[PDB]
């Protein structure tokens, strides 16, 4: 069922994803590892901010 | 007027009052969307909120509130 | 108030908790030194005794009797010296209706004073950064690392509440007359009361680290006459 | 296992048979020791 | 396998240290030592670049 | 015995190690960790190859420092009853101090919790972030974990037994257990709604349940080479102090789940 | 010698690797001691030209130098692995590789630090590595990141050394031995191993959470993400007074045998010495908040930590009030240890009572963060661990070495340390009472007077310092020498008021502990018998 409704929410368009609030996705620095704005264990279906 | 605050809040007594200005601006907020009828006893949490929050933080829980990005428990309703 | 070369004592009060803290100093320093005493003596005379005695009484081990007494002993020191601790720490922690409130935020490397209970024009808020001024700037007869551009101006002889907080780093707010001491960090704001006694100026220094510019931070209260401070605020 | 053991078999340097002076060495640790500061002022106030 | 006893009689009839006993001892111990003289000279050869100020060109 | 045979021996239990290169290694190695990911960290080296480098050293030499250890156990006959007695006293009080750890991490949860944010909302979870159900996935991992406490308890009593295939078919139950809940773990974190930089919730919360992840997967490679010498005859019946030290490991580790379980779900929803 | 240093698996040559490694830093945080009190002699820009970055690095450096690196592997590393083994009768520690790997972490400790010095800016923060001031808004660099990495290593040594030292206490004891029948040595470092056991993982919490914090975008104690900057002033004093009282212990096991050895009685009540050691190490943990009066706790909170933090004076006063009972009635023998166990009651007394005003939540209005603190910690840590290690080096060093130390330098070698110490820190609490604040480069010109006569005495605990590192000289080159002639003090004991001379030639040696009857330089592998004790 959660895998279903993951399957739901990727087709969301970038306007349609809420408000990322201020203590939400911060970044400090970028990191060191592949380019950037991505954390190790990073779902891009289900965490979009940035 | 020659010298008046806020005053003691029995809700508050301890030493930092970052929970007070913080309900105080909510509660001033909250005045306004849900009940709307009691415009100087608003301005009681206004002036509250007023004396204890810093500006800057004013500035951005109105930017936070006008952008929807404000965390607190605001139901327009 | 000022700080005085070659000084061995706390400033001079303004307050009634600074004055309540250097009554309190000096309450617990009576029996710091009745047992400084008794052990500086202990130490000589044992010492100017026994480093000519040839026999060593080698058989004195347990002694239950001073054991029990050295025992009880410091128990009733620190007794009596933490009944007026209490009756301090719990006199000074109220807040009895202040007067006024002043909210002190601390920017990096200096202060923003903001007296936002009160009127500019009509109703606005007061508000002012207190930066130290330089050493290339300073004319001849201002206090170096002390003296700073604009100073915080309070009425006399009524109950100040200042709310202190920060934006960057944890900054201090330290009046050491004034006998208040209580740091900023970012996340939360803190509430101090002080009523001042007496007219003059009182420098403080922010006591908490804050990188390079930590010295360069002072805190300059002007405790003036209420119809001069009432003067200031509507000419500010 | 079994070392050698006596007077000067205790310790990591060599004094005793040695070819430049034991000052040098011992003065040298501490001087070395006392000079990491000033290096690490030296950097500090190059940049 | 059981080799245990048979490893009893080489470990304890041996001049070597205890890291060279075993027969299949220089198949890990020579290329460990590569990899560590190679792990431990480069973050030292690191270091000028990172005192002088030079950040690592992204390239 | 006689005199002269006495004489040919230790007169005293405890272990005289041999002179030995790991420490000097193993420390060599953190020194080039923990250099190269302070350049890395900010980026005066281009890429992670040296902190990969630096931790496959440590690792190794980890390994060859256990390879000796296992060596002086089983083939040089050194570990007697205070020996055994020494390195258990002392797994128990390593094992003391990542409680300790944990329980560091549990402050910080407590205080992020019980003195709620005003930027979050004065409420926890924050507004925006949606929790991590507590009867979904980590009811199935604390059952599976609570089996494989179950499972290391019969495997070593059936060694302590005498039974060979028991204990090895108990064990080798339990390693596909707790690697089963490594992979439920990591299924987890790849499906869920928040991050480690989402505010003090994802840190904490990331925190403690990634130092428990990081304690089950070192628990897999002690199981692992439990199950390795145990196949090839390492461990006896009377004598096993590795065998001892991974189960007392896997219920301090499985009391600490059940604590983080209740804590991070039970009241954090 | 490939093998007995570099490979090492006997206590005693790392216990002298600690040593060398613990002078030596001990010389460069003393260095950085100089030149803080060197720019800290008259207001305005001095030596360091501005740049008060560069003095809020040099005082970490002094400060985590002298803490993690002199004291600690000093009197718990050297002194804990040569006695430890020994007072018990223990063979060789268990797990010696352990051992090793605890000292040889050590010195990439220093190795980064040093580098965290020489790197982008420094790392500016204290010592106390507070939150935002040590993040990544106020300080980029990977400096900070090197500092937390020598706090994990050296954090790593003291944890290692804390569980090799409790099994070796434990389980390594001779035959004789009860529990009860053990030194007050070997009892203090047994307490200060369980204070870093139960220690050291909140540190590396609080110090892991501060290094994700800079670098993994992660916010435990950022505002802006809901952090609080109390969390880590939480971790960090949990961890930092028993940090305190870890390093004062192993000066309260020294001190006892140095005073029964040269009082010739036993330690007054020794059974009431343990306890006020475990009794101390017990109510560390519980009075960690009295770092933090200022920040804003409840009144109930300060009124409870005020109590506990004020309840260590009465087992510190047990044991300093025993020490004269033990030096009371003697035939005191005024050797260097002596000398220097005898000031450090004076002046540890002298600092404990300044802590005991500095107790109270109310005084702590008037005195945190100003010199006063300074003047208590650097009285007990000054004189209540350095006057401790050079009691402990001046009693076992011509044990430990077989070379005995020149008397009348030593001698000196106290006096000078004694008024110089005396000389810098006793201005501090006028600087504290008048309202100096801390770790500052620079100072209004009222502080003027008291900074100078500081400085000044820093120069004579210097100049005692280098006598010191020429007493290691001499007893190096001339220790047969030293007791060939008259030079110095052979026997610590003398006869006492009946025995002949001859009488004690047979019995030279008097001690309640194993350390003494063992030879000069001590054998590579002694106690091959296991010494039995009825
Ligand atoms: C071990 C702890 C220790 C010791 C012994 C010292 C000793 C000295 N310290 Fe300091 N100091 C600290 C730990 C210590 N300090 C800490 C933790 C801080 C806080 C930092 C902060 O707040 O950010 C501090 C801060 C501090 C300040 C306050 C700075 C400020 O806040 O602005 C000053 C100012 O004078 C100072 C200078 C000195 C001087 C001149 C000595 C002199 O006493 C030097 C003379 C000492 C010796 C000569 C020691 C003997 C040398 C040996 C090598 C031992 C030999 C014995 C054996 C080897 C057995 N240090
Ligand atoms: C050597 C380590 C050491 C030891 C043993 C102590 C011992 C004590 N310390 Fe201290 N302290 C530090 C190291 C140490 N301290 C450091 C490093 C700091 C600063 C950290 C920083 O800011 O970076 C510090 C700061 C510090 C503070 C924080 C103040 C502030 O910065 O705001 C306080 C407050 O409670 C304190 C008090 C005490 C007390 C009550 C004792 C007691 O244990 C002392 C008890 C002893 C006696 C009281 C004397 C002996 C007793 C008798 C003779 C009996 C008679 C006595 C009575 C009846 C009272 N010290
Ligand atoms: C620095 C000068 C180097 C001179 C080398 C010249 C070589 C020409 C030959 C000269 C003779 C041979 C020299 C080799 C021997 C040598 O000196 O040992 C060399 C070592 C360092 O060696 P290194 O790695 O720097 O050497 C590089 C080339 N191999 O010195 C030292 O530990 C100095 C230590 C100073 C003394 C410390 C005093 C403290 C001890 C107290 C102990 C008491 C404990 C009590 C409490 C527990
Ligand atoms: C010395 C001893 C220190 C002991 C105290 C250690 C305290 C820190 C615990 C570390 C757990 C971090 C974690 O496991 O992080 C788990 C997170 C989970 O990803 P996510 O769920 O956000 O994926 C998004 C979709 N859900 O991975 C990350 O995002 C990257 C974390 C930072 C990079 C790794 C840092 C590892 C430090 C290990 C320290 C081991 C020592
Ligand atoms: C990181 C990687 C972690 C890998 C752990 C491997 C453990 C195997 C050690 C072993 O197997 O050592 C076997 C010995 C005893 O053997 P025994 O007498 O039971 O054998 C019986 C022969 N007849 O155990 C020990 O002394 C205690 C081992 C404790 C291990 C602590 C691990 C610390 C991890 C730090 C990270
Ligand atoms: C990390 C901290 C690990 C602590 C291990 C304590 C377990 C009890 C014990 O003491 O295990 C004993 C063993 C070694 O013992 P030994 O060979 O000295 O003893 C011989 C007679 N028993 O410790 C270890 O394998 C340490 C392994 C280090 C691995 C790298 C860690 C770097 C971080
Ligand atoms: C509050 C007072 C204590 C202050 C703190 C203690 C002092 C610290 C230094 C102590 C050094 C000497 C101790 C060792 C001596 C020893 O060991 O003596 C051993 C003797 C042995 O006695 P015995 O043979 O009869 O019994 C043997 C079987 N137990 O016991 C005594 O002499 C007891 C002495 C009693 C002391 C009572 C003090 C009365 C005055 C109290 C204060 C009044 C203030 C008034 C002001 C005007
Ligand atoms: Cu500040
Ligand atoms: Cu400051
Ligand atoms: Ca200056
Ligand atoms: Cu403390
Ligand atoms: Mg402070």
């Amino acid at each position: 069922e959660h895998a279903e409704h993951r399957e739901h929410l990727k087709h969301v368009p970038d306007s349609e994803w809420p408000r990322d609030y201020e203590f939400m996705n911060i970044r400090s620095k970028p990191f060191f590892w592949g380019d950037g704005d991505k954390t190790l264990f990073w779902n891009p279906v289900v965490n979009r901010h940035i | 007027s020659p010298l008046h605050t806020v005053g003691f809040d029995a809700r508050f007594p301890q030493q930092n009052q970052t929970k007070h200005c913080w309900q105080s601006y909510v509660d001033y907020h909250k005045c306004v969307n849900m009940k709307g009828e009691d415009f100087a006893p608003c301005k009681v949490f206004w002036k509250t909120y007023n004396a204890l929050c810093p500006l800057d933080w004013i500035e951005k829980w109105d930017d936070q509130r006008e952008k929807g990005i404000f965390a607190g428990d605001i139901n327009s309703d | 108030d000022v700080p005085t070369p070659y000084a061995c004592y706390f400033q001079d009060s303004a307050t009634p908790n600074q004055e309540g803290i250097l009554e309190l100093h000096d309450n617990i320093m009576f029996y710091l030194l009745v047992i400084l005493g008794l052990v500086s003596w202990m130490l000589y005379t044992i010492v100017m005794t026994y480093s000519k005695n040839p026999i060593a009484y080698k058989y004195i081990k347990h002694g239950q009797t001073i054991e029990v007494i050295w025992t009880i002993f410091p128990a009733v020191i620190l007794l009596i010296i933490a009944f007026p601790s209490f009756i301090l720490l719990y006199l000074c922690d109220e807040v009895i209706s202040p007067a006024m409130t002043i909210k002190a935020i601390g920017y990096q490397w200096y202060w923003k004073y903001e007296y936002s209970d009160f009127i500019n024009d009509s109703g606005e808020t007061v508000e002012f950064e207190s930066y130290v001024i330089p050493d290339e700037l300073l004319e001849e007869g201002q206090l170096r690392l002390l003296d700073t551009d604009t100073s915080m101006v309070v009425p006399v002889d009524t109950h100040i509440r200042f709310v202190v907080t920060a934006a960057d780093v944890i900054h201090d707010f330290a009046i050491p007359s004034l006998g208040i001491k209580v740091d900023a960090t970012p996340g939360r704001l803190n509430q101090v009361s002080a009523l001042i006694q007496r007219e003059g100026v009182f420098y403080g220094a922010c006591s908490e680290l804050c990188g390079t510019g930590h010295a360069n931070m002072p805190i300059k209260i002007e405790a003036v006459s209420l119809p001069k401070f009432l003067e200031w605020l509507n000419e500010q | 296992v079994h070392f050698k053991d006596g007077v000067y078999e205790n310790i990591p340097f060599k004094v005793k048979g040695r070819k430049t002076p034991y000052a040098l060495s011992h003065f040298g640790f501490f001087a070395i020791g006392f000079a990491v500061p000033f290096v690490a002022c030296y950097v500090q106030l190059k940049k | 396998a059981n080799k245990v006893i048979q490893l009893q009689k080489i470990f304890q009839s041996s001049t070597k240290p205890l890291w060279w006993r075993h027969p299949r001892s220089a198949l890990y111990l020579y290329p460990f030592y590569a990899i560590f003289a190679v792990a431990v000279v480069t973050p030292l050869l690191y270091i000028p670049n990172a005192i002088r100020g030079i950040k690592a060109k992204k390239a | 015995m006689t005199h002269l045979e006495r004489s040919r021996h230790q007169q005293h239990p405890f272990h005289m190690v041999m002179p030995s290169p790991w420490p000097i290694v193993v420390s060599f190695a953190l020194l080039s960790l923990a250099l190269s990911t302070a350049l890395t960290m900010h980026g005066y080296i281009g890429n992670m190859n040296m902190v990969y480098l630096a931790l496959f050293v440590l690792l190794t030499s980890s390994i060859l420092w256990f390879r000796d250890i296992v060596a002086e156990a089983t083939y040089l006959g050194d570990h007697t009853m205070a020996v055994r007695k020494g390195i258990n006293l002392g797994f128990l009080m390593f094992v003391l101090s990542e409680v300790l750890i944990f329980a560091g991490l549990f402050w910080a949860y407590f205080h992020s919790a019980m003195s709620p944010d005003v930027t979050l909302g004065a409420c926890w979870p924050p507004v925006g972030i949606e929790a991590v159900q507590p009867t979904e996935l980590p009811l199935l991992n604390t059952i599976i974990l609570l089996s494989s406490g179950a499972t290391v308890t019969y495997s070593h009593h059936a060694l302590i037994a005498g039974n060979r295939n028991k204990a090895l078919s108990g064990l080798l139950i339990t390693f596909w257990l707790i690697v089963i809940f490594v992979t439920c773990q990591y299924i987890e974190y790849t499906n869920a709604a928040f991050t480690i930089s989402d505010g003090v919730y994802g840190s904490v919360f990331y925190a403690g349940t990634g130092l428990h992840f990081l304690h089950m997967v070192m628990l897999a490679a002690m199981l692992g080479v439990n199950y390795w010498r145990m196949r090839n005859y390492h461990l006896t019946a009377g004598h096993h102090v590795g065998y001892e030290t991974t189960i007392i490991y896997t219920h301090v580790l499985d009391v600490i789940w059940l604590f983080l379980y209740v804590v991070f779900y039970w009241w954090g929803v | 010698m490939v093998q007995r240093w570099l490979y090492s698996t006997n206590a005693k040559d790392i216990a002298v690797l600690y040593f060398m490694l613990a002078i030596f830093s001990g010389m460069a945080g003393t260095a950085m001691s100089l030149i803080i009190r060197l720019e800290l002699a008259a207001p305005g820009s001095q030596y360091l030209h501005g740049n008060s970055q560069l003095f809020n690095v040099l005082v970490v450096g002094h400060a985590v130098l002298m803490i993690f690196f002199l004291v600690m592997p000093a009197l718990i590393g050297g002194f804990g692995n040569y006695l430890l083994p020994l007072m018990i009768g223990a063979t060789d520690t268990a797990f010696p590789r352990i051992n090793n790997i605890a000292f040889w972490v050590l010195p990439m400790g220093l190795v980064c630090l040093v580098t965290s010095t020489l790197v982008e800016s420094g790392a500016g923060t204290g010592w106390t590595v507070y939150p935002p001031l040590s993040s990544i808004q106020a300080h980029s660099g990977p400096s900070v990141d090197l500092a937390i990495f020598a706090l994990h290593l050296t954090s790593i040594s003291s944890l290692l050394g804390a569980i090799n030292f409790i099994v070796t206490t434990l389980n390594m004891r001779t035959n004789g031995m009860t529990m009860h029948k053990l030194p007050l040595f070997v009892w203090s470092i047994f307490i200060t191993a369980f204070l870093l056991l139960l220690s050291l993982p909140v540190l590396s919490a609080g110090i892991t959470m501060l290094l994700l914090d800079r670098n993994f975008n992660t916010s435990f104690f950022e505002v802006s993400g809901g952090g609080d900057p109390i969390l880590y002033e939480h971790l960090f004093w949990f961890f930092g007074h028993p940090e305190v009282y870890i390093l004062i212990i192993p000066g309260f096991g020294i001190i006892s045998h140095v005073v029964s050895t040269y009082s010739k009685k036993p330690v007054f009540g020794e059974i009431s010495m343990v306890y006020a050691m475990a009794s101390i190490g017990l109510l560390g943990f519980l009075v960690w908040s009295h770092h933090m009066y200022i920040v804003g706790l409840d009144a109930d909170t300060r009124a409870y930590f005020t109590s506990a933090t004020m309840i260590i004076a009465i087992p510190t006063g047990i044991k300093i009030f025993s020490w004269l009972a033990t030096i009371h009635g003697g035939s005191i023998r005024l050797a260097t240890p002596m000398l220097y166990a005898i000031a450090f009651l004076f002046l540890f007394t002298m600092g404990g009572l300044t802590g005991v005003a500095l107790a109270n939540a109310s005084l702590d209005v008037a005195f945190h963060d100003t010199y006063y603190v300074v003047g208590h910690f650097h009285y007990v840590l000054s004189m209540g661990a350095i006057f401790s290690l050079f009691a402990g080096y001046y009693y076992w060093s011509p044990q430990i070495l077989g070379l005995n130390y020149n008397e009348k330098l030593a001698q000196i070698q106290f006096w000078l340390i004694f008024i110089g110490a005396n000389v810098i820190f006793f201005p501090m609490h006028f600087l504290g009472i008048n309202g100096m604040p801390r770790r500052i480069p620079d100072y209004p010109d009222a502080f003027a007077g008291w900074n100078y006569v500081a400085s000044i005495g820093s120069f004579i605990a210097t100049l005692s310092l280098f006598l010191f590192i020429y007493i290691l000289y001499d007893q190096l080159v001339n220790g047969l020498n030293n007791k060939v002639n008259n030079k110095s003090v052979i026997y610590n004991k003398a006869p006492d008021f009946v025995e002949s001379n001859t009488i004690f030639n047979l019995n030279t040696v008097k001690s309640s502990s194993i350390e003494f009857l063992l030879t000069s330089p001590p054998a590579v592998h002694s106690f091959n018998t296991p010494a039995v004790q009825s």
